[PDB]
């Protein structure tokens, strides 16, 4: 399931915010 | 109509407060010693929140801590003047509230309301995903937060589970005006965070305040299905779908709903939800938002479908616990000529 791919992502923790 | 009108005539007394105070911005309210540190609450880009203790008065607060030199290395300077003159001019139920703010020779504070209940992040991972009645509740004070700040020109743009508060009433308060700015007409900074971006920024085409609204469309989405609409490993590989122009819902999602979201992840701005004729209000008059009372949302009329526990005052649990770090203050002002209206 695409779940199951998602929570064998590498981005299942708290994302950062980006910049430049 | 008779209920817009109202918002109209509310919307418009409020950027009256609001100028007054972003032309006559509070500064220098409190000092470190005023304070005992308790523990780190969370972190972000350059900063770290610490519950904190207010000596004087009791009171328990949320202290953000920018080491000035780290934010000048990082080119934020702007970004974090920007941060703190919005956050003291704002004024609604669902922003968290500024009480002070003050400096010293290497760090920026601001000092907020504590909010308890924990990042709605947290929450969501936990439970893997909310009701259509629970993301709706929730949807729901977003939009009237994105009328109020855009009415005043601002474009918050770092919408994300992780930025959105719970507190003790199960309502939610923004938080993280870092790259909150006011602007009429157009941006081109690249920030925010890669699962969230609106296609036209990643394309650096110069933007405006429909990113907000293309966030508030990927974050109804993860809050319903649990998981983000573009999601990848490395940040390249999310930029590529988001552009793509292909989302894929999961098959529990309402027609409504899938209605909604296909408007707001809406690739071109002269089709996306809220940046058209009717504004936010193409969006408020969604069949999805059939349901709800906007104006007992606002007055916080509405039950909310969880409530977090909170056992005590400083109760720290709905949190996840930090390595702390000590705070140094230098015998040396680091760079004061850059931060002088802090
Ligand atoms: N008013 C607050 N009450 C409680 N926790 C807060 C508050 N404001 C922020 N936090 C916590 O601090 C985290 C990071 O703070 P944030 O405002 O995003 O700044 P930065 O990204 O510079 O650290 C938030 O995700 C949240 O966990
Ligand atoms: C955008 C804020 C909504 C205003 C509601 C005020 C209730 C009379």
């Amino acid at each position: 399931t695409t779940y199951a791919d998602f929570i064998a992502s590498g981005r299942t923790g708290r994302r950062a915010s980006i910049h430049d | 109509g008779s209920e817009q009108e109202s918002v109209k005539e509310f919307l418009a007394k409020a950027k009256e407060d609001f100028l007054k105070k972003w032309e006559t911005p509070s500064q220098n309210t409190a000092q470190l010693d005023q304070f005992d540190r308790i523990k780190t609450l969370g972190t972000g880009s350059f900063g770290r929140v610490m519950l904190v203790k207010h000596k004087e008065s009791g009171n328990h607060y949320a202290m953000k801590i920018l080491d000035k030199q780290k934010v000048v290395k990082l080119k934020q300077i702007e970004h974090t003047l920007n941060e703190k003159r919005i956050l003291q001019a704002v004024n609604f139920p669902f922003l968290v509230k500024l009480e002070f703010s003050f400096k010293d020779n290497s760090n920026l504070y601001m000092v907020m309301e504590y909010v308890a209940g924990g990042e709605m992040f947290s929450h969501l991972r936990r439970i893997g995903r909310f009701s259509e009645p629970h993301a709706r509740f929730y949807a729901a004070q977003i939009v009237l937060t994105f009328e109020y700040l855009h009415s005043l020109d601002l474009i918050y743009r770092d919408l994300k589970p992780e930025n959105l508060l719970i507190d003790q009433q199960g309502y939610i308060q923004v938080t993280d005006f870092g790259f909150a700015k006011r602007v009429k007409g157009r941006t081109w900074t690249l920030c925010g965070t890669p699962e969230y971006l609106a296609p036209e920024i990643i394309l650096s085409k110069g933007y405006n305040k429909a990113v907000d609204w293309w966030a508030l469309g990927v974050l109804i989405y993860e809050m319903a299905a649990g998981y983000p609409p573009f999601f990848a490993d490395e940040p390249i590989q999310i930029y590529e779908k988001i552009v793509s122009g292909k989302v894929r819902f999961p098959s529990h999602f309402s027609s409504d709903l899938k209605d909604l979201l296909r408007n707001l992840l809406q690739v071109d701005l002269t089709k996306r939800f809220g940046n058209l004729k009717n504004g936010v209000n193409d969006i408020k008059n969604h069949k999805w938002f059939a349901t709800t009372d906007w104006i007992a949302i606002y007055q916080r009329k509405v039950e909310a479908p969880f409530i977090p526990k909170f056992k005590g005052p400083g109760d720290t649990s709905n949190f996840d616990d930090y390595e702390e770090e000590e705070i140094r203050v230098s015998i040396n002002e680091k760079c004061g000529k850059e931060f002088t209206e802090f």
